[PDB]
């Protein structure tokens, strides 16, 4: 109850994934890859999170033991299921 | 291209996005995607018509309401789906409602009842029985059964809001 609101993005698909303002980047990583089987497609290795902007240009890459409230985040913004890898 | 926006209500507990899962990912599982206001994207064709991919699951979040809310308004399609083995939810899917007769100002909007986890039928609290007493109730607001699990009415029921949508 209460908690940012953001869109998980996978892929066309848009869970939208309720994070506590300053869940740790490290932690909304794991918190989803408890989620949908197609999250856990892999380890948290090869899955961090893109909080692609309009331009994924423009877009970046989080941390991990940050916290989202960091960008001040809201609720319904814009994350994306990626690849840690490199 | 059609465009259809729909609101899949559902009460907590029921399964909501759990729907929007075997629909646009093709995947169920025991652990029901959140509550806040998820959207699902994919593109059908209805009827040789090729729809716009836009859907919206909203669900107990006093958070997302007010964009929980907006969706009412548009209510271009509404998914009210509550849990066969889950009367609590089959009877708060009632009001839910009116809050959207209450914002479209009429029952004669795009609208479907749903009895999904007909494979805990083997619980069956309220099925289609119930759920078309209610459905009916509801005036007759065509109902289906269907299974996120088995897939069962899982297509038919956003196939079944567009077919209202063309007024």
């Amino acid at each position: 109850m209460v908690a940012l609101s953001l869109k998980i993005s996978i892929g066309n698909v848009v869970k939208t994934m309720q994070f506590e303002p300053s869940t740790m980047v490290y932690d909304a990583c794991r918190m989803i890859r408890e989620r949908i089987p197609e999250a856990l497609a892999g380890p948290p290795n090869d899955f961090g999170l893109f909080l692609s902007d309009d331009d994924p240009k423009k877009g970046i890459w989080l941390e991990a033991g940050k916290a989202l409230d960091y960008y001040m985040l809201r609720n319904g913004d814009t994350m994306e299921y990626r690849k840690k890898q490199r | 291209m059609r465009e259809y926006k729909l609101v899949v209500l559902g009460s907590v507990g029921v399964g909501k996005s759990a729907l929007t899962v075997q629909f646009v990912q093709g995947i169920f599982v025991e652990k029901y995607d959140p509550t806040i206001e998820d959207s699902y994207r994919k593109q059908v064709e209805v009827d040789a018509q090729q729809c716009m991919l836009e859907i919206l699951d909203t669900a107990g979040t006093e958070q997302f309401t007010a964009m929980r809310d907006l969706y009412m308004k548009n209510g271009q399609g509404f998914a009210l789906v509550y849990s066969i083995t889950a009367q609590s939810t089959f009877n708060d899917l009632q009001d839910l409602r009116e809050q959207i007769l209450r914002v479209k100002d009429t029952d004669d909007v795009p609208m479907i009842l749903v009895g999904n986890k007909c494979d805990l039928e083997d619980e069956r609290v309220v099925g289609k029985e119930q759920g078309q007493n209610l459905a009916r109730q509801w005036n007759n607001c065509a109902f289906l059964e269907s299974s996120a699990k088995s897939k069962i009415n899982v297509n038919e029921i956003f196939y079944d809001l567009v077919r209202q949508i063309n007024r």
